[PDB]
């Protein structure tokens, strides 16, 4: 729909949305600006993530307040409306992922080849994978579980290899995997685990970055610290 | 809940 | 859409949205209600109105966010796309409120009898009157104008002939006529003269009232005095 | 901005 607007014009737009608080909009301007073909500068792909973050976010929120509705009610029995509504908002959050899966798929990750781009839409492969893990049940569940994780752990293993230990997109992406693991996988150790070496190698690079780059790793750096308190 | 990377 | 859904299906569905803070959901369950053909309770009346007031709430607030910025880029020349996209928000606005008005003109208000229902509705037709006025610049502006007053003046009348001064829609009716007044008809004297008299003949009332009705009274006789104390 | 009612 969106095939007709300039490039330029979408990515401005999608600025806008922003501003106004209409994701939804800013994300259906990414996702046009995406399709023009061309790879995206750092500042578009953040823009694309903080457009299907924040519609996905409103979804698995509402999700899991229908969630715990529909748990709660088979502990009086109330008819299908509960479970119909439930599976409304899941069909169409899994929509949503789908649709980012699909603009990384055709072609963002193909054509990502410094390790800034291909981390960044790896982690975001990762991230939009674990959101159809949370809702999953039938017979993809592992299979979508198994999507997460060697998304998640072929970005590990570029950021590794190819940028510091406080480098934002390499500390977030170590945070969401974490939180996978945790969360996901059951594996609360190696959540611990990946936390804490996460945060203790960033520390320790902390010297060598301006008082810019201190505050952006830093706060990431707390996040970190923040599931380490409440898993430990 | 933990926190997953969030702005 | 919502044809083939029960009626009590859409408004328990209704009410699972406003918990999942799923308010686009919400106003089209309600809407679908509506148009089963019969009335609604008190109950159903105050989903309708939750609904609608925020989805156009986000509209609005949308709408102010990008009108700002347009008037500053017309105090560098950034093409058309800001002025797009104020239109593009203020087009779905001006359908949600086409939408609502067509809903009480079809059939809410003509089956309306008693005075706490046709009051409701006739003080939600002057809202959304007042919206499409926030936005309007063209030849209809003063239609629409004195459509809000119409409305809101026929729901005083009423209001005044058969609820006591502190019924809460009898008080949130003022409230709102009051700020059209102040921010649409340019009569800020009117709001201030309308707001003053509401809160002095409901303060009068409140010896009548149960200690839950006293609350209820009380906490939109607040809104009134905090719109006082901005006005004076 | 004076308030309108709200909840
Ligand atoms: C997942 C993620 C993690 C960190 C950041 N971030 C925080 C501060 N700066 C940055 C950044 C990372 C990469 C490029 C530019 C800025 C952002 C993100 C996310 F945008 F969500 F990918
Ligand atoms: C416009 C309005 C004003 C007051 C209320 N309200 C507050 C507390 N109780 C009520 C109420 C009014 C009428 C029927 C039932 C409850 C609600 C509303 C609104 F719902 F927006 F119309
Ligand atoms: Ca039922
Ligand atoms: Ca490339
Ligand atoms: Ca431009
Ligand atoms: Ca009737
Ligand atoms: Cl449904
Ligand atoms: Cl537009």
């Amino acid at each position: 729909a969106m095939g007709s607007m300039e490039r330029a014009s979408l990515i401005q737009k999608a600025k806008l949305a922003e501003q106004a608080e209409r994701y939804e909009d800013m994300a259906a301007f990414m996702k046009g600006a995406v399709e023009k073909g061309e790879e995206l500068s750092c500042e578009e792909r953040n823009l694309l993530s903080v457009a299907y973050k924040n519609v996905v976010g409103g979804q698995r929120a509402a999700w899991r307040v229908l969630s715990s509705i529909e748990q709660k009610s088979n502990e009086e029995e109330k008819g299908p409306e509960v479970r119909e509504y439930r599976e409304k908002v899941e069909t169409e959050l899994q929509g949503v992922c789908d649709t980012v899966l699909g603009l990384l798929d055709s072609h963002l990750i193909k054509e990502a080849g410094d390790a800034e781009s291909r981390v960044f839409y790896l982690k975001m492969k990762g991230d939009y994978y674990r959101y159809l893990a949370e809702v999953a049940t039938g017979d993809d569940k592992k299979r979508i579980i198994d999507s997460a994780r060697s998304a998640y752990q072929e970005a590990m293993d570029i950021s590794k290899k190819e940028m510091p230990p406080t480098n934002p997109i390499r500390l977030g992406l170590a945070l969401n995997f974490s939180v996978f693991h945790y969360e996901i996988a059951n594996s609360p150790e190696e959540a611990i685990s990946l936390a804490k070496t996460t945060f203790d190698e960033a520390m320790a690079d902390l010297h060598t970055l301006s008082e810019d780059s201190y505050k952006d790793s830093t706060l990431i750096m707390q996040l970190l610290r923040d599931n380490l308190t409440l898993w430990t | 809940r933990p926190s997953s990377w969030r702005q």
